[PDB]
């Protein structure tokens, strides 16, 4: 299941060798200035050269902002975990607020562990009925093998049941364990430190900062200079960041300013406002001065009519169905008339109809039909 | 007597590297 | 005597289109609204299809045009269908996230097929052999019944689970938070990433499909600003259902905030909705309809009452002529007659009375 | 089981006379040369 | 008998043909109304329509509550009636729209008499000799009998103390309540036992007794939850589950009837949960009670609707008008608590009180019909005089007179 | 020496003086004063104790400062024992755990009292180390100074062993006058409606005395325990009390308390409630619109207002006497004419404030009579709340 | 070990004298005199351990570098000294009330030195099945075990050869001795923080004192109680700690009553108070006050303003910036850069610094180009411009 959303035709950021411009790459057109400016930041977001830096989004509903957001982490891969999370998720009744947002901040910040181990197993023969000697046959498809083990080993062994010509973890059911003699593997994965703070909570939640801070830092600074942990932060996207309480804006700009910091990339799209929980401020974006001295502004430009084409053709590339001239001419001006996400909705609708009808292709006629059927909300 | 839906419900990185990073476990050490 | 019999708007069987998904005037659903309905079969066999996520129509019109009745013949005529209200996502244990992602997870249904090797039946032995108070089978290898599980059966179980399963996997025993809502707001990671994992597992290995569902969400004329935050991540979501609302009202000021803004809505949510406009109805179709309505509890009129009763119904609401047949049905049953008159619906229309006769006469104001 | 009383160990009274910090200080000195000490009393109460 | 505050309501008085009469049951006044609310309780008694909504349309001081308390007495025992108070919503733990749901599920009911045979117990058969097989007599009153039972009930036995003695209640369902100490058990004269000392249980062995009981469904949801319900599938499996007990015809679904007052001090929320959720097929019928007229609806602090009701709301619910009455028979309901009260009354102190009644309110006469009888049984005197209530008149005040001073 | 029951502000008098003509003294049982409101109080206590009508609501009002809740506590006084008497107040009920309706429901519910008369065996006397054990009854033997008794034990007695033992029917229980042990006894107990906390929930004690419970299980606890209180009413059985509920603030209470007030009277289990007021035109709380008495037109119907005058010159002095008279320390006769120019100018609770204070003056004196100038120096130090509105003119903060 | 050098970790200390003057180029602080002599004031009067509850507001302009100084303060402050920054809206809690989070502040930062003796013996064991054999430079001594030992021993895998502690309260040190597959007095002086007194309050110790209302009600007082009867038997003395409050003008007036109130305690330890603005009224009232605060909580508390920045310390700012974050600069760029930072703000200038760093390095090469640094700022924006270049009116 593929699951088709609305922003499935972006693969990525499309820079070639120097990070400028080009126009099909792969995803969305246009924005210059915005593709340089994300393409900028990937650079320290892979090379973990600062911490506690914002990055801030501004322009009129329609950008596709949730389009380089989504390109900013395809471009990552698996390697740097990404994990949106709107200000509605912020504001919640039980829990309070700060501590959603630590959480956010350790679904972030993630390690990377690497173990080898050595795993054994087979049938086994014993003879030994502990004078520093323990017999320990092993027979496996690929032939046997007789070894010398500890009276501790054949102790622990003593402790539980042993059948004679079983299946035992050295480190009816259970048949034909295929494998050699011993498995030496070496396996790196990733930890989110969200699991670590649920575990410290629940082994089997207000919480205070002593073990926040101190009981985590300790250990992983005992695991990095050993050669087992490698911290690997993530990017944060939090979208509507202007429709936040401003006790949420003073917990941010304060914690941007510490040295355990993530990078969180902002999103605000309606200009001045009233801030929630004060009142008389006309401030821009919704956001006081000390926030705007520490993001990082990037201005979206608005799209030209020309660049409509290259919009809606990805998406009949996505969709699998060819659009003739004069219904390209009418989706063109009926996206000259109103938002391109008007032009991008009537897209599935045109062609379940045109299947129900018979039609292969799109026709101007079906597209001013559908267009009868229901209107946009400007006219409303 | 009826049952809406069940019948019976339906309901490897770890290996000793992150029960030491763990500190809930019965010792407490203070 | 069963407990649904008839209530509200809602009395036709299925909606009622074409091949050509052109309504009819004389057929099953209602009199009228071409492009509505159209709509609607559109809309409709997008849910059949199911080919793309994040479709959210709102309806509007003028209040009596009976969207409720859309609502409920595009649910007979679809497949998990779940009809909420404004108010019960506002709880007081939940917040107002955690509930409206609760309502939005429940309509998606799991179809899950499971083969397993069942050895059921009487017991005959103890004490370790086992053999049957059988029909057939014997061969060893009293009274009460026990089953193993892997006489001998393959049996094969079709499911419809919705996603209650991350209300079972976060619990501890699967009877308690199975019949009421549950916590608090719970892991998401563990929403998100180890069901998506494991679901993609599942169709992988072919065990069990995903269906999407219809959620209907009427009266969006009040809504908190904290919802309409959430819409902007809920509709560009990697999955979601699909979601019809209904707004009445045409201008409302937004609780909370100070704004003039069409539907009560901000500009994140006016480019993502699919506006049906309806039209009010004409004299032959409010004829019709009463016509259809006069056979719901087998109640006959007269030829010179339908007039009376649609002049009634042109100037006032159309749910009080609806009521004024149930009302005068009981007189017309206490005067011991087949057939009611003019002066039976003028006593019923002098009784009860609409919000046109009650406005001039409370200028009391004691 | 933290019995929830936490019975005091007596350390304090040494803290409470200096006598009692001279005498600990004398006995820790002698026992570093390995020869016996002798403890004189008179009633009972001071053997307890 | 502890009258209450009013108890004149015995009946509404309603004929064959369709009439109202001027005196019935003390509910003088209103034969439109009469009429009105006669239509509403036919269709009640139809049990064919549900989901229909009565507003009562009226100035504050009228006495609806007395039309709705003779709408519970012509229906009777039979449909249940609870009505609710507006500040019974507004809860703290639980939301509102749960609160409102649970009222329209405590409206629905269903009656399905039933059977049950009882077992009692005999004194001492405790005999375990087989664990499949227990022997247990029973010594009545009537004579004695044995029966055989399957080892539960007896694994319910050992749990409780089974001694020389013993009552055994056993139900159908292997509900065991078991008492101690019975019969006879003062051997040689000695202390205590410390037990329930009862004398004989007369009565036979096998009765078959029948039992007509009315069952509401949020009972029934309490005591299926445990050991806010999901409208998935818990309130689906009792749908289910009624649908099958009256398809074998064993249960009797009877509709729900509903009485809220002070219906324009709930919020928004809880109204636009109320008509969506009596648009519903399977909503019960809720009489609603407006107190005051044109005031502001809590949550908008600028919307203007008459008697604090939306438009959304106001539509679709039937509108019933009750309005003043007529000073010349006040002092016939007076009288009307007379034979409620026992003791009569003379002619002139009555058109003094009628008096008292039309100079402000009927109420103010009504509740100062109570002291003028106390000060004739103080001061002796078999009826009331016009002395005593023309001092009551002066000796306490109502609102009017006390917003002049 | 020392007792917690001490002289306070409303404990000095004793009760209410009435007479069975309803005809007021000058100086009855410590009020001294309000003579409409005396014959109102009067009135309304002959009502509830007649016990007739049931959801019947009385209020009193007037000036603060006249003695209103005096009143109350004066009948509270001479209510007399066995009846249940309720005072609450209006910010009782506001709760972040449970509901104000709840709340007042659980009011309504300790207003009402049940008297039950019931007949038991209470057996007394010493024990002498008795019951040679197990190989498991023994023996008993009781001493009196009139008769001894010798006979053997029970069975499950044998616990309760494990210095007069008093042991009931029940189970058991933890000089002495004679007779014998068969002591029957009749018991007429007072329960404020505890029947429903007892099965509503289990661990009924911890419940009981102490709060925790949430709202209480809707439709169990309203028809069920009412139609059981009436199969255990007018068959020889107890009979239910109505109590007396006292509400303070009610001026200042929020409407949805009042939309509750005006149904909850009309039911049939509705005790007779009277409550107070202070304040004239105050402004409701949940909305903003004003109205007069703080209460509105639609629950000032279903009560009586009843208003209070302000004292005089003759009435003040004799408060005055009897407040000498409660006290011990005596004053001069020109320290009584102070102290009423001071009562008459200012308020009465200010002249109990410095009455007390010029008791600890003569005991810093040690004698017997309060004179002149030591009250005046009292006078003269303590301040007043009109004395000290000239003094803030200084603008010291805002 | 790898943490990245956030904004306020490019100093090391602060800069003190033996006459406790402020210096220019000492540990990365530049200039702001004053501030900084006050702050190195009230550094030695916390660092002498003779008073704590004096409440120090430091203002000025936003952007002179008032949350650097309690950074450099706190570095310079000194190990096994309790240092703990809370702003305004981390008590804002629903689960608890502001003034219990302002006591859980308070109680925080007062560390608790309690020293214990034991005795830890190291050498070479050999177990004979059983008995002990400790082989160390002093003497080779036998021992004889009784009862626990041998169960102690017997509970874990103990291996022959490593080192086993004998401890008074026998309890086994199992440190490095998997790493190849009578000594009398140890004083251990040991630093606790007064969280625990919903220990004395409820039972539990694990899941308590490390993530709840806790009986304050003379819970408090006994503790207060026995730690005055151990600050006299010398068992146990007291050592305060560093509670910085940021932007305090987002808080109500409640709580300020309450640390009116709070602080004249003894318990109470020295606060640093932030407010950055000036005439803001106080969020729950209707009257206006200067620096968001109160008549009240402004007679208790002192008031530092902070000079603003001139050219000469921005530059050395910029030097120090430089010579951080390894970028190699031109000598010409330095006046571009100055020009930049006068007409916008320092942060933003480490921002831009940041961002040339990167163009550069993704140039590779080692000089900072004037054009680089000029297309990087032309490709970003102020805030300024973020006024001005939304004048197309996109919203409403």
């Amino acid at each position: 299941t593929q699951r088709i959303a609305s922003h499935s035709h972006v693969k990525g950021l499309g820079l070639d060798e120097s990070g400028l411009a080009k126009q099909a790459a792969s995803g969305l057109v246009g924005q210059e200035n915005a593709r340089e400016a994300c393409g900028v930041i990937v650079e320290l977001i892979k090379s973990k050269k600062m911490a506690g830096r914002a990055v801030l989004l501004a322009g009129p509903p329609g950008t596709g902002k949730t389009a380089l957001a989504l390109a900013i982490a395809q471009e990552l891969g698996s390697k740097v975990p990404f994990c949106p999370m709107v200000g509605s998720e912020v504001y919640s009744t039980e829990i309070k607020k700060t501590e959603v947002l630590m959480e956010n901040f350790r679904r972030a910040i993630g390690l990377r562990i690497k173990e080898t181990k050595e795993v054994y197993e087979g049938e086994v023969t014993e003879l030994t009925p502990t004078i520093s000697h323990v017999i320990i046959g092993l027979k496996t498809a690929k032939g046997t093998k007789q070894l010398k083990l500890d009276p501790s080993i054949f102790e622990s062994l003593q402790k539980e049941r042993v059948e004679a010509g079983d299946v035992i973890y050295i480190e009816e059911y259970v048949p034909l364990p295929k494998g050699d003699v011993h498995k030496k593997k070496e396996i790196i994965q990733d930890v989110t430190l969200h699991d670590l703070d649920v575990a410290n909570a629940r082994p089997q939640k207000t919480e205070i900062t002593d073990k926040l801070r101190g009981e985590i830092n300790k250990v992983v600074n005992k695991y990095i200079d050993q050669g087992i942990a490698e911290l690997v932060p993530g990017v944060l996207f939090v979208d509507e960041v202007h429709m936040l309480d401003i006790e949420c804006f003073t917990y941010l700009h304060r914690a941007l300013e510490s040295s355990i910091a993530p990078i969180v990339i902002f999103a605000s799209n309606r200009g001045n406002c009233v801030i929630r929980g004060t009142e008389d401020i006309t401030s821009p974006h919704g956001i006081p001065l000390d926030l705007l001295d520490r993001v990082m502004i990037i201005r979206t430009m608005l799209y030209t009519p020309q660049e409509m084409k290259q919009i809606i053709k990805i998406r009949a590339q996505t969709e699998g169905i060819n659009i003739s001239e004069e219904a390209l001419n009418h989706l063109g001006e009926i996206g000259t008339k109103t938002t391109l996400r008007y032009s991008v909705q009537l897209l599935t609708p045109a062609n379940l109809l045109a299947k129900i009808n018979g039609k292969d292709s799109i026709e101007k006629e079906h597209v001013e039909e559908i267009s009868e059927l229901f209107y946009d909300a400007k006219s409303s | 007597q009826p049952v809406a839906s069940p019948i019976g419900p339906r309901s490897v990185l770890f290996p000793q590297q992150r029960l030491d990073q763990l500190s809930e476990i019965i010792e407490r050490f203070i | 005597t069963r407990i649904e019999r008839i209530g509200a708007h809602s009395h036709i069987r299925g909606l009622g289109l074409d091949d050509a998904l052109e309504p009819r005037q004389a057929s099953q659903g209602m009199v009228g609204q071409l492009a509505a309905r159209r709509a609607a079969g559109v809309v409709l066999e997008m849910i059949r299809e199911g080919k793309i996520a994040g479709r959210a129509v709102l309806i509007a019109g003028q209040p009596g045009t009976g969207k409720t009745a859309i609502a409920m013949g595009m649910a007979q005529a679809l497949t998990p269908f779940t009809a909420i209200a404004g108010s019960e996502i506002f709880s007081l244990e939940m917040s107002k996230t955690e509930a409206l992602t609760q309502a939005f997870r429940r309509s998606i249904g799991v179809r899950i097929k499971e083969e397993t090797e069942i050895i059921e039946g009487e017991v005959v032995e103890i004490q370790g052999k086992l053999t049957l108070k059988t029909t057939e089978m014997e061969t060893i290898y009293a009274g009460d019944v026990i089953t193993i599980d892997k006489l001998q059966k393959r049996k094969e179980v079709v499911h419809t689970v919705s996603l209650h399963e991350i209300d079972v996997i976060n619990s501890r025993t699967q009877g308690f938070l199975a019949l009421f809502s549950g916590d608090t707001g719970e892991i998401k990671s563990e929403v998100r990433e180890q069901i998506n994992a494991k679901v993609a597992e599942w169709r992988e290995e072919g065990k069990a499909e995903i269906i999407p569902g219809v959620l209907f969400i009427d009266e969006v004329h009040m809504l908190d600003i904290e919802s309409f935050s959430f819409l902007n991540r809920a509709l560009e979501s990697d999955m979601a259902p699909v979601l019809i609302m209904a707004t009445n009202r045409g201008i409302t000021r937004i609780r909370g905030t100070s704004y003039q803004s069409p539907h009560g809505i901000p500009i994140d949510l006016l480019d993502r909705l699919l506006i049906v406009s309806t039209t009010p109805y004409s004299e032959k179709d409010t004829k019709q309809i009463l016509r259809i309505r006069c056979e719901e509890e087998d109640v006959e009129m007269s030829e010179d009452a339908y007039t009376v009763l649609t002049r009634i119904g042109l100037e006032t609401s159309l749910r009080y002529a609806i009521q004024l047949i149930t009302a005068a049905s009981l007189v017309c049953r206490k005067r011991k007659g087949t057939e009611v008159q003019v002066d039976d619906i003028k006593r019923v229309y002098s009784l009860f009375l609409d919000e046109s006769r009650s406005t001039q006469y409370m200028k009391e104001y004691q | 089981c933290n019995m929830r009383t936490q019975f005091p160990d007596l350390r304090l009274i040494q803290y409470d006379c200096g006598k009692l910090q001279t005498l600990a200080v004398l006995l820790r000195q002698l026992k570093a040369e390995g020869h016996r000490v002798l403890i004189f009393t008179q009633m009972t109460r001071m053997l307890d």
